[PDB]
Parts: structure tokens; C-alpha cells; sequence
């Protein structure tokens, strides 16, 4: 049977929407919601149903000249403070950064304030 | 029954749309291809990706016919 309990994650989508204003975001097929913020800013929602956990995933655009030391460097802040984290994606080619919500600490305001955090992490990035 | 939402936190504003591909075209065409790589990749990202799509689908089925109940 279908696990009801993972509907958890689309019940605080929709009561974030609801918060935002706007027409329901929903999740996808593949548990994912693609997200464009400000014309600018390539943002992915996915539920990680296995590991009790929700992912904020976007595109870092970094300098191609930025050292590869300053991007592992980045790659700690999760350790430092909690904060947002980067790595490379071998598939693609392409730097992302990330951060996880456990199931247990969500809510509208959480996931509010973690994707804003993740948004200037990722702006910090694009200008470096 | 807006499509860009207003997402105010800490003194700042984002606007948010769901990325499907008209909104995609509206990105700079030169921030578009990385974009679209960026999307077509990230459901993919996590392992277990199988399973995860699995379980989606069967909950996003529970909730067409939760639908129908209402209706």
C-alpha cells in the first residue's frame, strides 16, 4: 500500500503557496517542484520520501576563473553554520548548491527562510 | 488566482513561478540551456531515484482520487 504519510511534503507545498498567493505549486511524477525565482534563479524542490527529508537544489553560476580551492572552500559551510552547501555534479556538468530540511523540522516559515538563505548563497556565488 | 507568488522573508521579496517551459523562455536566452540542464538533471539527483518516482506518482494518483470524492 501507499504510505499516506508521504503526502506530508504536498500538504506544506500547499499551504506555502497559500501563504505566497498564488496558484498551487505541486510536485511532480519524480517528487520534484521546478521553480524559476525572479527571472533569474534556477530552484528545485525534491522529496527525499526514504530519508525523511526535504531538498532545496539550484544552479550555482559561478565565474569560470573562481579557484576551485574558493568552491571548496564554499563546499564547508554546511559544517560552519548549518547554512547551504555547493559540490559539482559530474552528470551535468554543473554546480549546484543545496540544502536538506529533515521532515521533523519543516514548516512554511522553515522552508521560507531556507530558501531565501539558499537564494543569496546562490547570488553570492554568481558575482564572486 | 496569481501564477507568480510573493515570497517575503527578512526584509527581502522574491517572486516565484513554476518552471515549465514557457517560463523557462522568459530567462535571458543566454541563462536558458543551463537552465533546462539543470531541471532535466535535478529529479535525478538523488539516489534512489527509482524508487523516489515510484512512490510520487502513487501519491499524486491518492490525490486525483481524493479529487473525485468531492466531486
Amino acid at each position: 500500500p501507499v504510505d499516506m504519510s508521504n503526502l506530508f511534503y504536498k500538504t506544506l507545498l500547499d499551504d506555502f503557496s497559500r501563504s505566497l498567493e498564488m496558484q498551487p505549486l505541486v510536485f511532480d511524477d519524480h517528487g520534484t517542484c521546478n521553480m524559476i525565482i525572479d527571472n533569474t534563479f534556477a530552484l528545485t524542490l525534491s522529496c527525499d520520501y526514504a530519508r525523511e527529508r526535504l531538498l532545496l537544489i539550484g544552479l550555482l553560476e559561478p565565474h569560470k576563473d573562481i579557484p576551485q580551492q574558493c568552491l571548496l572552500a564554499g563546499a564547508l559551510n554546511p559544517l560552519l553554520n548549518a547554512g547551504p552547501g555547493l559540490g559539482l555534479d559530474e552528470k551535468s556538468g554543473l554546480y549546484h548548491a543545496y540544502q536538506s530540511i529533515p521532515r521533523e523540522k519543516l514548516s512554511v516559515p522553515t522552508l521560507k527562510r531556507e530558501m531565501a538563505g539558499l537564494l543569496e548563497w546562490m547570488r553570492g556565488w554568481r558575482e564572486a | 488566482l496569481k501564477a507568480n507568488g510573493q515570497l517575503e522573508v527578512d526584509g527581502k521579496r522574491y517572486e516565484i513561478r513554476a518552471a515549465d517551459d514557457g517560463t523557462i523562455s522568459v530567462l535571458r536566452p543566454e541563462q536558458q540551456s543551463k537552465a533546462k540542464s539543470f531541471f532535466k538533471g535535478a529529479s535525478q539527483l538523488i539516489g534512489g531515484s527509482s524508487q523516489r518516482a515510484q512512490i510520487a506518482q502513487a501519491l499524486n494518483e491518492k490525490v486525483a482520487s481524493a479529487r473525485t470524492v468531492l466531486h
